[PDB]
């Protein structure tokens, strides 16, 4: 069900690195994708990348492959997002969505609480 | 007329036509469907009794007459001349049904180029909910609607049946399959335009490749753990249900379609050279090598199926019970996905399929393109290239009916209706014209001194009673028992069954309507009419 | 990367009248007869909420007032006259491979 719990807020410094966790439970997470979005205060939504837990298939885009890395953990049923070279421009809140199946059009039905990384 | 030239090339072309992707598709599938082990024991004797006469007599008639396949009947029984148009229509239907499978195979070969083949895991274009078949440790929970990644790849990628609700509902366009069909037809035209020279030149280079691919696939499957349950299921006697409700009629139809007698192609190939002292040997060698190739194909199919069943820890029967054409394209797909030597085995297997299908459809189209030219001398004079272009045009136009439909429904309809009763009664009419109407005595008195041996005591008693008796029993049993259609949990309606029966009974009405035309153009009364019309020139 | 554009940017309609949301692009995202498009409901402070399945089917837990259709390049979001609480920004998401991009966003207010 809706159990995509995340961590609290982190601290951002010039040239730092943080880790955002996403505990997934209540469904077959080994066969469903895991999306990560970026939302700035007072701005729209921005896509970061997708990860497929179980096979390591990652498809990075949005000019974020140079500073973001997705890592899945089937044993702990968590999804990690590695951050690097943090700056006040990209310092914003990040969510943790879950894509739907193929016939459903891969719609982010279940969302997370949100990590206010500021 | 034209001469084959190299005897080795001729025999190699015959055996390359005998080996068929259609046979590789039908034989193991229907075998596993009807029970597996209870398919090979009552198989060899029926194969002999059904193909050996229909092959040897046809090859002998061709090498004796050497005037094509449509005009050859003018010197035997001009009343049955409609069998030429029957063979033409049947070959056209076979090509229309076969080009879609060829396009599927070539599209699979194209899509099997990436390092991450789309068979190990379902990608972002298929239902990941239904997609659950992954060999883990206590992670699978099969339900009443469990599918496979290969099943989804065959269903919602190349065929896209999810958009077609049945035969009564149309389907969407398939530009990829259209371009694949265009490329395949261009290759076929460029290979068949020149003539018998390129015919013999293209066959000998794509003849040993399917054999070596089959051998390497067999030696690879003989190593994977779990190849015992497959061969045990493939070699079970099962004498319980072969007496009355058996699969004997389907086995007969399958071996008939595999050896391909009466399809006009063998007659057209024998209609080139006299080929003295080698007809019987050629027929026997071709039939033996075709039976051995079919046996090896069934062996590797059941080996892969048993390996998959032992890896899944479940019976062999449940694996793809309803998937008719999808069986092969999911079983070998999962085999390549599970074997650590992927991205090469799938490529070589698809290339073997492409070569075999090319050889088969090329022989099938040649057996008509060299037979209609003898009936049309004004065309054969100059317009051979234009007639080849026109027959390719109409062939891919007929294939477009199944292409645009976006479903294997018409494919299965042509699979169990076109190459069944129509060609069956065509072979029956041919055998009747050869045995009853034409004198077997004068039919064999020449081949006796041509081959130096006596064909008596076997064919003198096989061509008259047992072969036509079996060939009529199969067709009357087929007409009595409706072969109910099933594909992808979709029962074909009574209107579809009626349409299949109608196309099956109309694919050979040309012979009786030509008989009626000849009877009405010939004046007089019945007795003198028949006695002066049945005159072998 | 395929970019999505939304229009208009703000819809200051009152209570009792319907509205339409447009999401255009060069695509033509139609693949296998499934229009790859998803509409979200993002409230200030709250995480987004899915509304439409494949731009043709309604989501789970969403009232029947939310609807929409379209095919190919043109996509519309025909929404029933909203209430005093249904005012929020809406985004259209293209899920066609291999990259996923979100829309601009409309200011649905009263
Ligand atoms: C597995 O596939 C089956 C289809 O065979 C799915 O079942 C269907 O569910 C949809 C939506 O609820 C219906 O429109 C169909 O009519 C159903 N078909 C049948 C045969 O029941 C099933 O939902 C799929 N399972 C998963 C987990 O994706
Ligand atoms: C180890 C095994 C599987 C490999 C051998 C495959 C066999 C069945 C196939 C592959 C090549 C085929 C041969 C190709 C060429 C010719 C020459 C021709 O004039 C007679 C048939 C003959 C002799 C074929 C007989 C069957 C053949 C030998
Ligand atoms: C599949 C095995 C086919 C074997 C064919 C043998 C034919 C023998 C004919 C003997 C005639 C005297
Ligand atoms: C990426 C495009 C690859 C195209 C490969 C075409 C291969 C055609 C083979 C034809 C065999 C008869
Ligand atoms: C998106 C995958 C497209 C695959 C197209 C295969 C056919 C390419 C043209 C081949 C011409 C011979
Ligand atoms: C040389 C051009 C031949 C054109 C043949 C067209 C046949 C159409 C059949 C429907
Ligand atoms: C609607 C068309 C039904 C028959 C298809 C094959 C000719
Ligand atoms: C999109 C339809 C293509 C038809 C091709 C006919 C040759
Ligand atoms: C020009 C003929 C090409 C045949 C290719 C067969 C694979
Ligand atoms: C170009 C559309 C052809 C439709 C054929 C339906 C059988
Ligand atoms: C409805 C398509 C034609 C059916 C003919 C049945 C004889
Ligand atoms: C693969 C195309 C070959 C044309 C001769």
């Amino acid at each position: 069900q809706v159990q995509l719990q995340q961590s609290g807020p982190e601290l951002v410094k010039l040239g730092a690195s943080v880790r955002i966790s996403c505990k997934a439970s209540g469904y077959r997470f080994s066969y469903s994708w895991m999306n990560w979005v970026k939302q700035r205060p007072g701005k729209g939504l921005e896509w970061i990348g997708r990860i497929y837990p179980g096979d390591g298939d990652t498809k990075y885009s949005g000019k974020f492959k140079g500073k973001a890395t997705l890592t899945a953990d089937k044993s702990s049923s968590t999804v990690y997002m590695q951050l690097s070279s943090l700056t006040s421009e990209d310092s914003a809140v990040y969510f943790c969505a879950r894509s739907a199946y193929g016939s459903e059009g891969f719609a982010m039905d279940y969302w997370g609480q949100g990590t206010s990384v500021t | 007329r034209e001469t084959w030239g190299k005897k080795v090339d001729f025999l190699l072309s015959v055996i390359g036509y005998a080996v068929d992707l259609g046979n590789v598709w039908r034989f193991p599938y229907i075998c596993y469907q009807n029970g597996g082990g209870a398919f090979l024991l009552p198989y060899t004797i029926m194969a002999i009794f059904g193909g050996i006469p229909l092959f040897y007599m046809e090859l002998a008639l061709g090498q004796y007459h050497r005037n094509g396949c449509i005009s050859i009947w003018r010197k035997i029984c001009p009343i049955f001349k409609g069998i030429g148009y029957a063979i033409c229509i049947i070959a056209f239907y076979i090509a229309s049904y076969y080009n879609t499978i060829m396009a599927w195979a070539l599209y699979y070969l194209i899509s099997s180029f990436t390092d991450q083949l789309p068979w190990t895991s379902c990608k972002n274009s298929w239902n990941t909910g239904n997609c659950t078949n992954y060999f883990s440790e206590d992670n699978i929970t099969w339900t009443l609607h469990s599918t496979s990644p290969a099943e989804e790849f065959y269903t919602r990628h190349v065929l896209q049946i999810h958009r077609s609700k049945g035969l009564q509902d149309l389907g969407g366009i398939s530009w990829q399959l259209a371009l694949c069909i265009m490329l395949i037809f261009t290759v076929i035209y460029f290979s068949i335009w020149k003539g018998v020279k390129t015919s013999g030149k293209v066959v000998w280079v794509t003849a040993t490749f399917p054999y070596i691919i089959l051998s390497v696939l067999l030696v690879r499957g003989a190593t994977l753990p779990g190849a015992w349950r497959g061969v045990l299921f493939y070699l079970k006697p099962n004498w319980q249900k072969l007496l009355e409700t058996g699969v004997w009629i389907d086995a007969a139809a399958q071996i008939f379609f595999s050896l391909g007698p009466g399809f006009g192609v063998l007659l057209a190939f024998a209609s080139y050279n006299k080929f003295n002292n080698n007809c019987y040997q050629d027929a026997l060698v071709t039939s033996v090598v075709n039976c051995m190739t079919s046996f090896v194909s069934g062996f590797v199919i059941f080996t892969v199926l048993g390996y998959m069943a032992e890896m899944r820890n479940e019976d062999v029967s449940e694996v793809a019970k309803d998937a008719g054409p999808s069986l092969l394209f999911i079983t070998y797909a999962e085999a390549i996905a599970n074997m650590p030597a992927s991205t090469f085995f799938a490529i070589i297997f698809f290339l073997m399929l492409i070569t075999l299908g090319l050889d088969s459809t090329f022989a099938g189209l040649e057996g008509v393109i060299t037979a209609v030219l003898d009936e049309f001398p004004h065309v054969w004079a100059k317009r051979r290239e234009r007639f080849v272009l026109a027959v390719v045009i109409t062939c891919f136009f007929g294939s477009l009916v199944t292409l645009t439909f976006g479903g294997a429904y018409v494919v299965k309809l042509l699979e169990e209706y076109a190459t069944g009763p129509a060609v069956l009664t065509v072979a029956l009419i041919e055998a009747v014209a050869v045995s009853w109407f034409y004198g077997i005595t004068q039919f064999c008195r020449d081949v006796k001194e041509m081959l130096g041996f006596s064909p008596g005591w076997f064919w003198r008693i096989c061509w008259v009673a047992i072969s036509p008796l079996f060939l009529l029993f199969i067709i009357c049993s087929f007409l009595m028992s409706p072969p109910q259609l099933r594909l992808f949990q979709y029962n074909y309606p009574y209107w579809s069954i009626i349409l299949g029966y109608c196309i099956g009974t109309s694919s050979f009405i040309c012979i009786p309507t030509y008989i009626a035309y000849r009877l009405i153009i010939t004046p007089g009364t019945f007795k003198e009419r028949i006695i002066k019309s049945i005159t072998p020139e | 990367d395929i970019v999505l554009t939304q229009s208009p940017a703000s819809l200051a309609v009152s209570l009792g009248q319907r509205a339409t949301i447009s999401c255009r692009a060069s695509e033509s995202v139609d693949n296998y007869g499934i229009s790859f498009l998803n509409w979200f409901q993002q409230k200030p402070g709250q995480p987004p909420k899915l509304l439409i399945y494949a731009a043709s089917n309604q989501g789970s837990g969403v009232p029947a007032r939310f609807s929409g259709s379209g095919s190919g390049t043109y996509f519309s979001l025909n929404i029933h006259p909203m209430e005093e609480d249904d005012t929020a920004v809406y985004f259209c998401q293209q899920t066609k491979g291999v990259s996923w991009t979100f829309g601009g966003g409309t200011k649905v207010e009263i």
